[PDB]
């Protein structure tokens, strides 16, 4: 999960948004030693999401978690912090690591 | 200190 290739460059998140995706991969996971600087183990959660070592009863991957997160409040709390209008990028993002590049 | 924002899940 720390090697030189990224699990996000396959997707049409740009880079920009890398770390807006591992924290949406890391709290959709439960976790909670998590800080949001520590870049190591939100590649290493997003890692586990997208391709988990024992995945579940007739499930290929942990994306599925990913519908129970409330984007519309991230969105808000990113709005009141940084400024950003990430609504919709929230959604892509989403979109995106349920299925890495669809045929649109 | 402050606290670390945790998106809340659905219930």
């Amino acid at each position: 999960p720390q090697g030189e290739m990224d699990l996000l460059d396959s997707t049409r998140i740009h880079p920009e948004d890398y770390s807006l995706a591992r924290k949406m991969a890391a709290d959709a996971l439960d976790i909670e030693d998590i800080d949001d600087d520590d870049e190591s183990a939100m590649r290493n959660a997003i890692y586990e999401m997208v391709f988990p070592r024992s995945p579940p009863k007739d499930e290929d991957d942990l994306t599925f978690k990913l519908d129970e997160l409330i984007l519309d409040d991230y969105a808000t709390e990113l709005e009141r912090k940084h400024q950003l209008k990430k609504r919709s990028t929230l959604q892509i993002i989403k979109e995106e690591l349920q299925s890495r590049y669809r045929e649109i | 200190l402050e606290i670390s924002y945790k998106i809340p899940k659905s219930q």
